[PDB]
Order: C-alpha cells, then structure tokens, then sequence
C-alpha cells in the first residue's frame, strides 16, 4: 500500500540497499503500466538527487516531488490522483 | 472586489471555527446546509469567504454523484472526506469540505421529489460521518488511527425529509439565506464598481425590480455589446457576416468601450423581464 | 465474535498440494488490520479434489497385516532421557 | 452525563425483554406506543436508553409515510421489518424497529382535507404485522420459513385521529410521557452538571419557567454560547482566525450563572411573544 | 388449554369439509366472510381452530392489495391461489387460503378518497375465482387442465365498504361474530385456567367489566409479570441484558406464578381503563 508521495518518507528509513515494491500503485495508474512505471522512477530519483545534496526529506521532501512534476508529465498525471500526505517521522 | 453579507459570513464563522475549536460539554453540529432560491449567490459566497479566511476548500460536484454512469457516491464521499483530513496536517489550515445540488442537477424532474438508490446512498455515507466523524473507513487497508474531523457545508433549493433525523439530532444546522435591501446594495454595487455608478444610481436599480433573483442583476451587464453587434453587422453586410469572422485572416472586430447610463439598465431589464414572463 | 463460512472454486488451486492450498487460504488474511483475532476452525475437502492426492501410504488395515497384530492397541516407549547417551548406551535400552 | 427519567427506561427495557423472552401462556404486545406534548424528549431519550442497552435500532421517518406512489409506504414498513429481523439472527443481538411521529403519516384530522389509499394502507400493515410477526411475506413467490420477532417503538403527538383497531389493549401498550417536576430537576440538573450548579439552583431555574419544555433549557445554552464565539472571532480578527485555532488562548468561558439564566430565557420569551 | 367456542368451531368445520366433500346437485361458496367488532377474537379462533385440525394456512395481508406497480396484486390472488392448490395434491391433506383485514383491502372508506385501479381489479379478481375454483390461468400461454379446488377464510371489521357483486349469497358465505355471555364465562375461563379460580369468581370479572372485547382479559396478564421481569433486568444489569436473553450459555429465566386474585386483577384491569382514558 504505497504510492508517489510515500517515496521522501521510504527512502529515508530503510536507506540505500532495501527493494521498494508497488502493487496497486504502478498498475492504477490513469494511463497505464508503462506511465505509471515512469512516474514511480522519476519520483525516486528526485529524491536520491536531493538526499546527496544536503536536504532534508521530512522538511523539503513535497517540495521535490513537486518540482519534479513541472518536467515529467506522467508524474504531473500520479499527483493529480494521488493525493498527499504527511509522514510525522523526526 | 464582490460585497460579502455581513450574516452570511457570520454563520459559516461559527461553524467552522467551533468544529476545529476544543471545547468540553460542548456539542456542535457536523454538517451545515443553505437552502435558498436559485441564483441567489449561495456559491459565490462560500468560495469568496474562503478566500478572505484563506482556508482550503474541496469543491465536489451535485452531478458527479448524481449520475448513474460515475461511479459510487458511498465510495467517493468517504474518500473525499480522507483527503481533506490530510490537508490540515499537511498544508497546517483549516480545511472544508462542501457539496453543490446534492438533489439538484442530476438532470432528473423530480428534485428530490421522488428518492433514488444514489439518493439513499448519500444519507447512509453522511450519517455514518456525522456519528463517527473521527473515523472514516475505506474498503481495504483500514488504519487504526484516527483522522482530525472535518467542517462539512451543502447548499440546496431544499432538504429532504430523510434527512429530518439529522436536523432533529442537531447534528445537521439548516440556514435559509435570503436577499436584503442592504444586501442588494452591496452585491448590486460590487458588481457595476468597476463601471462607475452614484450610490443613488444603485438604489434606482434595486428598487425598479424589488422582487428578483440576483443572478438576473449580474446577467444585465452582458447585453451592453449587442448595439454594437447590431450596427456592425449591417456595415459589412448579412451576405457575408460569417465567412469574415468564422474563418478569415483581417485585424479583429473592436468595439470601445460601453457608455454606462442607468437609462440603458432600465431598458435592458424590462426585456429581461418580459421574456421570463412569457416563458413561465 | 461470530463463525463465519467461505466458499471457494475447484479451479483455483494445484492438484495433489497441501502447499499451495494452505498458503491461498491462510497467506494475507491474519495479517488484516481490522481484525483483532482470527480463528481457522475447520475446512470441508470435496471428494473431487481428494482423489488428486496419494493420502497415507498403507494406513491402519495394511498394518495391522503387515505387522500380524490384532484385538489389542500397540504399545511403545520413548528412550529417556532426551539428550546425552552414546549409540551403545542406546540400543541397550531399546534392547 | 445525560440524566434519563427512571420510568422512561423501564417501561422501555420491560417492553422489549419481554418481547424478547418466551414465557409460556402469556400474548404480549409487539407495539410500545409514546404520546405526548410536543419537545418534551421522546425521541431524545429511546436513544439515550439504545446506547446504554447496546441495542440496534432501525429508524423510518414520519414524513416518509406519504408518496406519490400508492403501496410504496406499505411497502417499506415489510421491507424494513425483514431487514431487521436478519439482524436479530446474524449479529445476535436485539434490535429494534421505530416509527418517529406516525400521527403525520396515518391521521385523520379534520374532514376538510383530501386522503389517499396510503393512510388505509399504513394502517392495515401495521395490523397484520401485529397480528403474526412470524409471518412477513416479501412480494413474489411465498415461503413458509419463519422469521425473527422483532419490537415496534411508535412515538406520536396524538393518537385519537388513528384507525381503531391499531389502538387496542391486546395490539398496543400505551403510555403518556408528562415530564414532572422531579423529572425535570433532574433532566435540568444534566444539562447543566458540567457547568457546576447546586441543587438550589437548578430547582429555582425550573421556577422561574415552569411552562416550558425539555428542548427550551437545551436551547438557552446554545444561545449563551453562541454569544460568546461571535465575540473571540471579532477579537481575534477574520485574517487569521486559523492560525490560532488549528495551534484556545484568550477565551472568556461562557456566563453560567442564575441570574442571567433567568434573564437570558425572559428575553427568550419575549421574542417568542413578539411572533405571537 | 384455549377454549375455542362451539358456533365458531361449528360454521368453520362445515365450511371446509363441504367443499372438499362432492355432492350432486348442491352448489356451495368458496368465500366464508367473518366480520364483528375489534378483539372478540376472529383472526385468534380461526388459528386455534386450523391446529386443532392440523391443516395448511396461506397468509395474505390486506395491507399488500395496492402496490406502485397496475395489475400487481391482480396476480398476488391469482399465484397463491395455485400455490396453495398445488399443495394439496402434494402432501394430501385440507389446505385453505387466509386474506385477514379485507375491509382495509378493497374496501372504499369515505366518496372523498381518491382509489387507484388496483382496488377495482382486486374486487374482480376474487369474483372470477369464486366463480371458476378450477380454471385460474398463469399469465402468458394458456393451458386447459384443471387443479383442485380451495376455500378461502376472509375476516374483517366491516363489509359494508366492499363491492356489492362480490357479497352475494352464491358468491361468499356470510357470518357474524358476537360472543355472548356464555361465551365470554367460557373463553375467560380458559384463560385463568392453569391459574386456578371458582366459577363464581369468574363470572365476577365478566361482570365487573361487561362491555370489554376478549383482548383487554388478555392484556391483564401481561401486566402481572411486568415486576418480575423488572427485577431480572437490575438483577443482570442494563449493561448486558442482550447478552443474556438472546445469546447467552445458560437455561432461559424462570419465573414463579404471581398470586391471582379476584382482587389483584380488578385493580389491574381498572389501571388498564384509566391508561384507555388517558388517550381518550
Ligand atoms: N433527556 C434530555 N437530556 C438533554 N436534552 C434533552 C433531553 N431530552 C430532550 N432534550 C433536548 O430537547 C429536545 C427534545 O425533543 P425530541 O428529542 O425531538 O423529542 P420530542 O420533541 O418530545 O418528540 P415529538 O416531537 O413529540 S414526536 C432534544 O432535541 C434535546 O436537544
Ligand atoms: N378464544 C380465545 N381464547 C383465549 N384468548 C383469546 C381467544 N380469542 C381471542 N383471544 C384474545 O383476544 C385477542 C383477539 O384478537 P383478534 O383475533 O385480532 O380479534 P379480532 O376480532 O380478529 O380483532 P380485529 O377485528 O382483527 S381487530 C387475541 O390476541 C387473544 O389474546
Ligand atoms: N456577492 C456576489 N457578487 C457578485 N456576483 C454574485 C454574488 N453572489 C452571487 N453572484 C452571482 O451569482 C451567480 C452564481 O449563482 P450561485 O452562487 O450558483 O447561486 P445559487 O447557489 O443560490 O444558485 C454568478 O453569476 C455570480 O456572479
Ligand atoms: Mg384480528
């Protein structure tokens, strides 16, 4: 039961070397398997990207997803769907 | 820049503000509803309070549960209720949820007249909300923890009667918002600001149709291009009015700016008037 | 708390596998987060699906000929203790 | 924290064990009917008594009972009545049937106005269900299989303008609710316990308006409160009412006092006057 | 123990057998129509007198002859009509058909009452069954092939409000119930009898409150075990009485026979006219 926006979250706490599986999330995609897979890839980059830089995903993690979603167009369509939620993890 | 009825804003104020408040011995209605005419500015109002507050609002269409080919109103009420939830913990303010026609709109005659399977459907979703608002429960992955509760407004021509256990239990407020003189003069005058009209101008206004919608106010200003049109169809010529504008490369058609008289208001209304009349 | 009765497909599961029918049945549902506790207490087997499996390979019958032995229960023993005697030591005993 | 009248809970709790229990000999009324004045808490305190009880209940309003089709109020009172007769049997538990405000639906007031078949129609059902609450027939193929007994609670202002036979000793147990002064102390003395009034207090309340109902003080608090939330919003401004509520500081507790309980109903009342 | 009264018993056995029975030359109606006042026991000694002899009852409601749908209880009458017929030739014993509360049925109350037509078929419906017990076709494809004939049992408050055609002495066999004196010392005897009085006591009670239906003796006993059963429910507690009653591990509730008394029942059933005078 995972979607886009628990990607800051899950990234943060089982780290680097962990395998992050989506059941319902890349399938329920609006346009089908090959967008939904391209959503969910460029939304973990966007994180590993930012993770390296210096900032951090519990105050700035929503803000990179959005950012991401002006380029991609696939991930513009998973956000509309999805919606956001906050993780209260310090 | 439109007015905004003092009374109007001073209900839906309490409202919100007492949910989200935390006060012991205290019970407060879930669910608010606003029954008036058509036209009447109900939905206009609300969107303009919110924005003055700055609040979050949901907006969920009348038809969008209406429909027999949309989807499930029990699962959409629910999960639109979740995602406003999410909001205030998220976006840190105050967050609304209000619907549109809930027995309005669907295209049927009967405007809760007679009752439907969908309409059924909506007063079994809000019940269980107004009872257990702190819990909400989706088909699958249901969540152990609780959900911060969520003001829930509805606007309507009128209420049926199976939500008379509601308003009964006092969880349910009905508001009936009608139009004042002093109303008219604010809503009246917010629209025509722009233009430039004396305050006895507005008064003349209201008082030449003292009985009207204020969406008919509003639908004046459109029919001040149609002298224009008219004039300007006769210099090019009924022969070939079309192929010039539809599909032809020239400068665009402009038109200066309408004069503003009251006399031309007057004019305007009374054809308004005499169509509406003959209509019903 | 209430007994309640599932109904399950023929065509749904492997021929001749424990394995499989127990990992359908009882896999992702005691793991559900609206539940508190849960309880299998009994499943019905069709003869259709019975006739796909081997089931024991003599059973009571067969061993009772074997073993010549009839008109009284079987005894036996188990060796004590647990843990700690060497091979000799063990088949003494058995002896 | 809600005080229910110790009558009003046994004549309900008697009602609906007995139905409940199979004594040997003894025909029991399946319909408890309440009667009344108007805002005197019928309605109010089923539902106190359901929740302390734990018991289902299933609702049908009273302006449901008049359609434009002819059956269709026949038609949901079996239609109901089935629904919670399988409830008895799958959650195990006793569950109860309740017509709110039947004399809208089934009256008969003065001569003047014009009927239908729905009020013959709303009556006869009633009956029958009365009659064999065993035996409910769903439209289409018949079946003897018996069902579960379910109890009717049946609140109503008057029940003169209804058809005589559902009024009847064997059919129906009646009772008339009045509110008392000890009942009203009481009932009084829980809307107000969180507040923190002496007993004194309370009775002199009471008193001061003794012709008035249940729904009259509840309503004086919604009124005293009302007042004092208008005011923290003009205080603290419409701009950023929301940043100092979701994060209540500076917030004057509501009046409460005897004194201006008394003060506060007499303007009440002059307002209900002034419509008068 | 029920006392089921001798002219009742009588006009009910007769009725039956008669049209099981073939007799040359003897024309007999299928409806019997028992009508009188409310409480004096009509629907309650039919029952009693169908498990004396042990024969099958179909049950039609009065409140079910008028549906949204036209022609719908036209073919409710006709399909429980073969219903019923069909068991007959099935288990091969006496079946009969039951319409209680007629009046309420197809019955016309005052000529201000606006009536569908569903009213006018049902009327037609009985006529034609009445006149043909043989020949009641299912609707769609017609077949000639007879099925057994079955009376049917009516009971209402009044037949005055009825189709005159249908109430006719070759249509439907008239009765008219009012017990008597003997008959109530009887039936009220019948009640008390496990509770053990003298035949003066009884003929006391009877005296005491001559213009009562046979209900309100009944409604006395109920009102004994009021304080018993009251004391079982603080005994249990309000918290979990559900529990125990309807699902529970343990022997249902005993409860020991209160004292009866000529005197104790007067005070009783004096306590049941005060509450009939409240209302009234
Ligand atoms: N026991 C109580 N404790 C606290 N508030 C009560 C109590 N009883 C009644 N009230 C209040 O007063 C109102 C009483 O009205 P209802 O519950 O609608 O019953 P009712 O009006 O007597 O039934 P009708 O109209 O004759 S069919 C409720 O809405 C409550 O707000
Ligand atoms: N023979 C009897 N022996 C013991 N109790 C009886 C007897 N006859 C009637 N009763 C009681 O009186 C009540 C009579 O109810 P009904 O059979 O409905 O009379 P009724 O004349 O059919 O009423 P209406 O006209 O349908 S209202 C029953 O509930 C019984 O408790
Ligand atoms: N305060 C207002 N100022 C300007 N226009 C208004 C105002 N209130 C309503 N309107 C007009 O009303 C119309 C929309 O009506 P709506 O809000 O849907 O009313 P209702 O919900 O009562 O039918 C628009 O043309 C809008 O400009
Ligand atoms: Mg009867």
């Amino acid at each position: 039961g995972i979607h886009v926006w628990h990607m800051p979250a899950l990234v943060e706490i089982f780290g680097d070397d962990s395998v992050l599986q989506f059941g319902g999330g890349t399938l329920g995609h609006p346009w089908g398997n090959a967008p939904g897979a391209t959503a969910n890839r460029v939304a973990l980059e966007a994180c590993v990207q930012a993770r390296n830089e210096g900032r951090n995903l519990a105050r700035e993690g929503n803000d990179v997803i959005r950012e991401a979603a002006k380029w991609s167009p696939e991930l513009a369509v998973a956000c509309e769907l999805w919606k956001e939620i906050k993780f209260e993890f310090e | 820049s439109y007015y905004i009825a003092p009374r109007f804003l001073d209900k839906l104020a309490v409202h919100i503000t007492k949910n989200f408040l935390n006060i012991p011995g205290v019970r407060v209605p879930l669910i608010l509803g606003i029954h008036g005419r058509k036209g009447e500015g109900k939905t206009f109002q609300c969107e303009l309070a919110f924005e003055k507050m700055g609040i979050e609002v949901t907006l969920i269409s009348g038809g969008e549960l209406e429909s027999p080919d949309a989807g499930d109103p029990a699962r959409l009420i629910r999960l639109r209720y979740r995602e406003t939830a999410e909001l205030i913990k998220v976006r840190g303010k105050m967050c609304v949820l209000m619907i549109n026609d809930l027995d309005a709109g669907a295209g049927r005659f009967d405007e809760g007249t007679q009752y439907t399977v969908n309409t059924q459907l909506v007063n079994a979703t809000l019940m269980n909300i107004a009872d257990n608002p702190t819990d909400v429960q989706l088909p699958g992955s249901y969540d152990s923890n609780p959900i911060r509760r969520v003001p829930i407004i509805v606007t309507g021509n009128d209420f049926s009667t199976l939500y008379a256990p509601l308003i009964r239990d006092g969880r349910m407020e009905k508001f009936y918002w009608e139009p004042n003189r002093d109303d008219k003069v604010g809503i009246v005058g917010g629209i025509f600001a722009e233009d430039g009209l004396s305050q006895r101008e507005i008064e003349q206004l209201v008082d030449t149709f003292p009985k009207q919608s204020i969406d008919f106010f509003s639908a004046l200003r459109s029919r001040i291009y149609d002298i224009q049109i008219r004039d300007f169809i006769h210099k090019v010529g009924f022969e070939r009015i079309s192929l010039r504008v539809v599909n032809s490369l020239e400068a665009p058609p402009e038109f200066k700016k309408p004069d503003f008289s009251l006399a031309h208001l007057i004019e305007s209304g009374n054809l308004v008037l005499g169509e509406q009349q003959r209509v019903d | 708390q209430f007994i309640a009765y599932i109904a399950y497909p023929l065509d749904l599961f492997e021929e001749g596998s424990i394995t499989n029918v127990l990992t359908s049945i009882v896999g992702n549902v005691f793991g559900f987060k609206a539940l508190r506790a849960l309880r299998l207490e009994d499943i019905r087997f069709p003869v259709a699906y019975i006739k796909t499996f081997q089931g024991p390979p003599h059973g009571i019958q067969v061993e009772r000929d074997k073993l010549n032995k009839y008109g009284r229960p079987l005894l036996g023993c188990t060796i004590k203790p647990k843990l700690g005697l060497s091979a000799k030591n063990y088949g003494r005993a058995v002896y």
